[PDB]
Parts: C-alpha cells; sequence; structure tokens
C-alpha cells in the first residue's frame, strides 16, 4: 500500500506569512494526489486535485505542484481562516490512502503555564478512589512534558493527558494530567508532585503537596 | 446542489455489525461514485473503500471481507456495513463523492460494550483550603460516565469566564473528563462556586459545590 | 488539435496515466489511436442521440453534458465541450474516473479490440519520454 509521508508534523504562523506544505509518496504516483483542509469540527474540503488543477470556488491563495513523490502544497499569505489541518491523498493506486496530515496552527509569544494541583476529594476517598489532578493552563508553545512522582518515584501508570484545542480567546493551549489511584494506594504514600517542564524555562514548574501535613 | 447526510446508530457492541446510511440529496444515486472514509483518533485517515456506476465496489484490503457497500436507487441512499468490530472501529465516519467534492458532516460511531451510566462528580479545591496569591483555580472532575457527552457549567452560567473544560477520555471503558475555572481570591470562598454537570443519557444533573 | 504520438505519450505521462489503477502508458496511447487518431476535436454521433468526444471519445449519455442528450447522467460532471479542447487535462480526469469503475479499460470497445493483450509498450517505445 502506497505510503504517504506529510511534513512538518505542525507549523506555526503568522497570519500574512506564507507556507509550503510537503508530502511525500513511498512509489511514484504521478500527477494523482489530492490535497484537502479539514478545519476543527467541519469536514475534509478538497482544494487542489491531480497534483496542481485548480478547483473553482476555491480561493487563489492555494496552489499546488510536484510529480512522482514529491508534492507540496502552497498558501499565498495564510489567512486567519486557513487554520487547521491539511492531508494530501493518492489515486493512483487502490487502496487509496492519506498522509498523516500537517497542522497549520497561530504563531503567538511564549508563555509559560500556570499550574495547579489538587487531591483526592472526600467524596472520591470515600467511594474507594483516589485521583489527583494538575491543570497546566495557558501555555505556548504546545510542547510540554509532564512527570508525576510520588514519594520520590517517578509515576507512569494510570497517568492520562488531556489537552484542549489552540484557544480561540488567546491561542494558547491548556493541558488536564491526572493520576488515578485507589484509596488504598493513595493512603500508602505522602509527597505527590507534578512537574511541568517547557521552553520558557529551564527549570521546571513545580506543585506538590503531603497527604499527612498540608 | 448535491448534498449528503450520514446516519446510523450511534453505538455499536464489540462483534456485532456497524451499519450507516448515506442520504444523497440533489442528484440521483446513480449519477457519481460514491465512498465511505473514516476518520480515526489522532487525524489517521482511511479510504475504506467506494461503489461505481456499475455497481462494482473496491474494499480498502486492511478490511476486506468485514465490509459492504450498497444502493438503494429508489431511495437514492447508499450504505456501509462493516461487520465483527472492535473497540479499534471506534471512528468519525463520512461519506463523499468519489471526486471529492462534496462531504457529509460526518458522524461519529463508538464501539463499546458499556452500559448507559452516570457519572460521579467530584470537586477540586486547594489544599486544606490554602489560597494563594491574588488568584484561585478550583475544578470539577466527572468520572466514569458513558456514553458521550456530559455538559458542564459553573454557577448556572453566571460564571463563565477563565474556563477550561477538557476533552474527555477513555478510562477503563468509561469516560473522565475535568474543568478548572480561575477567579480572583477576593471572589472565592466569599461567592459560593458550584459545578452542574448533565449527562442527557441518563437523565441526570448533578451540582457540587466546591 | 492533431497530436503526435510520443507527444501524446508524454502528455499523458505528466497528466498521470502511467501506470494508473495498473494501466501501462502504451494502454492509453494505443487507445487514443484507435479511437480518435490522436484527434481531441473528434466527435461521433450515436444513434441513441449521444455523442462521443474528443481523444479518448467519451460519450455524452453517461459521462459529459452537452446540453442537449436524453438520459444525461454526467458522470465526469463536465460540459462535453471541455473534452475537445488542446488541452487534454479534462479528457484524462474523465478517463481517470470512468477507469475506476470495474470494468477498468474495457470502458473503451476500441481498446478491447485493438489493444487489450497486446504488446502495447510499443506504442511509446522509440519515445524519448
Amino acid at each position: 500500500d502506497i505510503v504517504l509521508t506529510q511534513s512538518p508534523a505542525t507549523l506555526s504562523v503568522t497570519p500574512g506569512d506564507s507556507v509550503s506544505l510537503s508530502c511525500r509518496a513511498s512509489q511514484s504516483i504521478s500527477n494523482n494526489l489530492h490535497w484537502y483542509q479539514q478545519k476543527s469540527h467541519e469536514s475534509p474540503r478538497l482544494l487542489i486535485k491531480y497534483a496542481s488543477q485548480s478547483i473553482s470556488g476555491i480561493p487563489s491563495r492555494f496552489s499546488g505542484s510536484g510529480s512522482g513523490t514529491d508534492f507540496t502544497l502552497s498558501i499565498n499569505s495564510v489567512e486567519t481562516e486557513d487554520f487547521g489541518m491539511y492531508f494530501c491523498q493518492q489515486s493512483n493506486s487502490w487502496p487509496y490512502t492519506f498522509g498523516g496530515g500537517t497542522k497549520l496552527e497561530i504563531k503567538r509569544a511564549d508563555a509559560a503555564p500556570t499550574v495547579s494541583i489538587f487531591p483526592p476529594s472526600s467524596e472520591q476517598l470515600t467511594s474507594g478512589g483516589a485521583s489527583v489532578v494538575c491543570f497546566l493552563n495557558n501555555f505556548y508553545p504546545k510542547d510540554i512534558n509532564v512527570k508525576w512522582k510520588i514519594d520520590g518515584s517517578e509515576r507512569q501508570n494510570g497517568v492520562l493527558n488531556s489537552w484542549t484545542d489552540q484557544d480561540s480567546k488567546d491561542s494558547t493551549y491548556s493541558m488536564s494530567s491526572t493520576l488515578t489511584l485507589t484509596k488504598d494506594e493513595y493512603e500508602r504514600h505522602n509527597s505527590y508532585t507534578c512537574e511541568a517542564t517547557h521552553k520558557t524555562s529551564t527549570s521546571p514548574i513545580v506543585k506538590s503537596f503531603n497527604r499527612n501535613e498540608c | 446542489e448535491v448534498q449528503l447526510q450520514e446516519s446510523g446508530p450511534s453505538l455499536v457492541k464489540p462483534s456485532q455489525t456497524l451499519s450507516l446510511t448515506c442520504s444523497v440529496t440533489g442528484d440521483s444515486v446513480t449519477s457519481d461514485y460514491w465512498s465511505w472514509i473514516r476518520k480515526f483518533p489522532g487525524n489517521k485517515l482511511e479510504y475504506m473503500g467506494y461503489i461505481s456506476y456499475s455497481g462494482s465496489t473496491y474494499y480498502h484490503p486492511s478490511l476486506k471481507s468485514r465490509i459492504s457497500i450498497t444502493r438503494d436507487t429508489s431511495k437514492n441512499q447508499y450504505y456501509l456495513q462493516l461487520n465483527s468490530v472492535t473497540t479499534e472501529d471506534t471512528a468519525t465516519y463520512y461519506c463523499a463523492s468519489w471526486g471529492g467534492d462534496v462531504w457529509g458532516a460526518g458522524t461519529t460511531v463508538t464501539v463499546s460494550s458499556a452500559k448507559t451510566t452516570a457519572p460521579s462528580v467530584y470537586p477540586l479545591a486547594p489544599v486544606c483550603g490554602d489560597t494563594t496569591g491574588s488568584s484561585v483555580t478550583l475544578g470539577c472532575l466527572v468520572k466514569g460516565y458513558f456514553p458521550e457527552p456530559v455538559t458542564l457549567t459553573w454557577n448556572s452560567g453566571s460564571l463563565s469566564s477563565g474556563v477550561h473544560t477538557f476533552p474527555a477520555v477513555l478510562q477503563s471503558d468509561l469516560y473522565t473528563l475535568s474543568s478548572s475555572v480561575t477567579v480572583t481570591s477576593s471572589t472565592w470562598p466569599s461567592q459560593s462556586i458550584t459545578c452542574n454537570v448533565a449527562h442527557p443519557a441518563s437523565s441526570t444533573k448533578v451540582d457540587k459545590k466546591i | 488539435k492533431v497530436f503526435g504520438r510520443c507527444e501524446l505519450a508524454a502528455a499523458m505521462k505528466r497528466h498521470g496515466l502511467d501506470n494508473y489503477r495498473g494501466y501501462s502508458l502504451g494502454n492509453w496511447v494505443c487507445a487514443a489511436k484507435f479511437e480518435s487518431n490522436f484527434n481531441t476535436q473528434a466527435t461521433n454521433r450515436n444513434t441513441d442521440g449521444s455523442t462521443d468526444y474528443g481523444i479518448l471519445q467519451i460519450n455524452s449519455r453517461w459521462w459529459c453534458n452537452d446540453g442537449r442528450t436524453p438520459g444525461s447522467r454526467n458522470l465526469c460532471n463536465i460540459p462535453c465541450s471541455a473534452l475537445l479542447s488542446s488541452d487534454i487535462t479534462a479528457s484524462v480526469n474523465c478517463a481517470a474516473k470512468i477507469v475506476s469503475d470495474g470494468n477498468g479499460m474495457n470502458a473503451w470497445v476500441a481498446w478491447r479490440n485493438r489493444c487489450k493483450g497486446t504488446d502495447v509498450q510499443a506504442w511509446i517505445r522509440g519515445c524519448r519520454l
């Protein structure tokens, strides 16, 4: 099956900037390569067909080039409504296949996350469970690393993370990280920590609490 | 003037059959080749197959055997049948023209053996009520519900700024989600802040004062 | 426009027909030769009121709309006049859709009778493409 590799996986730009998205095929597909845009909560939209053919009704700022195994989708001065996902799809051979996509996101100034940690509620504990929650809000860029530590030991099991889409209001990102244990496990330990590493500082942001000495 | 629309069960149990209908309006179902494409979490698109004018079909080899695409010329609809599904078949399903110029809005189909389950709602407050700086962040943890979605508000909607409600994640077959709200330290605890969570599927709505 | 054999082979190659859905370029050059002698303006009227258009003689009853053909399906969603251009873009786009049906190139009777199974690559040998 033909594999389509898109690069970069993500790219952050300012409206007005021009960009070029790459799509490479594992086998030659001649001109049988198509470009789609898919914005949040919308269906895919065909932008360019057969590598470089224009489609009536698509803004002129979108153009495509390439042949064989190397293709490029170009956007002349990106507009505020152009942010979202872009995918390439080949129709040279069955099965038709899609590239992994390139995410076009809005560039803004870096911002460190505001971190808050929360112990298990009295109600969850009564029910026999124990979730420790950490919020990391309004940071930029999106890449960030969160590590949990219990009594000095890094903990991976029981950790679930969730990320919001880029914020419509301020173009930042937010994330929640939750460590879920049973009441018994939770009461067997004392120190609970969530550390966030972000490019806004070489020093990780550390939030913590001790179950036996609030 | 051609428009498409997917319809069918939003929930399918493991080992059972997934069925979707695509209603074509504006033109005949015999006026084009029609396809089914699905999108898995992580932005992974899969071209499931298509049915062309002669009635002939092409199916993705990874599916081959479990899939069938058919059409009804009288109702101007075409269909998708995917047998023996598993959790990995959970995705957003779209019907679209072979030319790619028209797409339905898409419909989510989740594969799970879970039964409707109301959420447990827990308050998230600072360790032993210690208010630090000039602002305070509180939260609400919604755990163990099925199926999605739930709607969460703060103070019945009267507290709407400084809120972050995160996408739900699957935890042992059930969904969990959280929401954080940030207010000035002069706001809380002087004024009560309550999380309201509604789960339509189970006809429940609970309030949790922080 | 009447194409030269190699000139068309190079154009069809640029338009993606070399190894499209398993068909080598030779099939398309040979098909074009028997359908229209490489003439983009070729037209043939049929008994049912339909007309074949272009270098690949595409029918107005199923594939394109000429605004005066009874039973028009317009499967390629294109006006037939687009299939008579010196620019083969429209004809190839349509051919690429026609051949995506299970019948493949058997859609072109001239191809079945004069090209299917032969040394179709002979049609592009000698060409510097």
